[PDB]
Order: structure tokens, then C-alpha cells, then sequence
């Protein structure tokens, strides 16, 4: 009934004015189910815009 | 010269250059006084007697 | 501050622990760059990209003959790297506290 997987990814940035450090997170949800014949899994590639 | 930073994150908060050793107007609603005899080394010159 | 450039260069054969971000912060000021072996202090901090932990260490680096700052990643204890790294600063470089 539709499944998903959760992936946490950190990303950091630095401002040029105050000297503080930014460390944020995004959690991607990866889609339901793919795969060849019962071996390990599958996924397609590409690029998208947040 | 005074530099203030947080104790668990380390993000920059403020800095000052003072003469009378009173840190005023950087931490909201509180004024901080630092003793005048902090961080000085004393010696005696006998060739010039000063 | 004053004028000091950028650009880091490797030495072939180094080994990297994992993908992450590294911060190098100054400790003391100097503008006596005219060609001399020397050493000065820095603070280094590492953050990972998969768990977000943070590690803080002390390090040292020195100029050799002109506008180059060579560091040693070997002293990142616990985490652990190998190889060298060279920051191409340039001649007539004044280094203040906080850059």
C-alpha cells in the first residue's frame, strides 16, 4: 500500500559576515519498490530541483 | 578587547573594545564588569630604574 | 585582515576517511612573510555528512620560502587521514585573528 525509505543527509555552509557555521539536514523519502529478479534492488537516476 | 561566544554551540555573539572595562549593551539587560588587573606581567628595569 | 589568496593542492597517495566538511581557524597574527622556516598554531574542526558529529583538534602549520602554508592531516586522531595539503597564500600576506 505504497512504501518509502528515509534518508538523512547533513549539509553545511559558512557566512562571510559574522563567522558562524550553518549545519542543516534534509530527509529524502525514497520510493516504494523496484528490482531485478530477487537479487538486490533497483533505482533510476536523474537530477531535480528543490 | 572582549569576544563573547556560546558554551555549547560556539556561534559568534559579539565583540567590543573598551577602556573602562565595562561590557555594556551586548548581552540583553545585563552589564558585566571585569577587574582591571587581569592579564598583565610586571617587571623592573634597574638600568633605567623604572 | 589583509590580502591572502586561496587554492589547496594535494600530494598523491593520501587516504581520506569519509566525505565531510573541515574548518580551519587562526590563533595568532603575523605579517613577517619574507622567507623563513617557522610554525604557528591553528584550530581544526570536522563535521560528517551522514551522522553530523563534530570533532575539534589543535594543529600547526608553517611557511617555508614564500606564500605557502603546508599542513599535516595525520594528526586528526581518532578520525585519521594521510597525505599533505598546501594552501597557496602568496607573498606579502598578513594573517589576522579570525580569518
Amino acid at each position: 500500500t505504497i512504501d518509502y525509505n528515509s534518508v538523512t543527509v547533513y549539509h553545511a555552509a559558512l557566512n562571510v559576515e559574522t563567522g558562524n557555521l550553518d549545519v542543516g539536514n534534509l530527509t529524502f523519502n525514497f520510493r516504494e519498490d523496484t528490482g531485478t529478479d530477487t537479487a538486490y534492488g533497483s533505482t533510476t537516476g536523474g537530477s531535480f530541483d528543490l | 578587547t572582549i569576544k563573547v561566544t556560546d558554551a555549547h554551540t560556539g556561534k559568534f555573539i559579539g565583540s567590543d573594545s573598551v577602556n573602562d572595562s565595562t561590557l555594556r549593551g551586548v548581552i540583553q539587560g545585563v552589564d558585566v564588569k571585569i577587574d582591571s588587573d587581569v592579564g598583565v606581567s610586571i617587571s623592573w628595569n634597574s638600568t633605567k630604574k623604572t | 585582515g589583509s590580502n591572502f589568496g586561496s587554492v589547496a593542492t594535494w600530494t598523491t597517495g593520501g587516504t581520506v576517511a569519509d566525505s565531510g566538511y573541515l574548518l580551519i581557524e587562526a590563533q595568532e597574527n603575523f605579517t613577517v612573510s619574507a622567507g623563513t622556516t617557522a610554525n604557528y598554531t591553528f584550530k581544526a574542526t570536522f563535521v560528517d555528512a551522514k551522522t553530523g558529529e563534530k570533532s575539534t583538534y589543535e594543529i600547526e602549520g608553517g611557511d617555508d620560502g614564500a606564500g605557502n602554508l603546508v599542513f599535516d592531516l595525520a594528526d586528526m586522531t581518532g578520525a585519521g587521514f594521510s597525505g599533505e595539503v598546501s594552501i597557496a597564500i602568496g607573498t606579502d600576506a598578513n594573517m589576522q585573528s579570525g580569518d
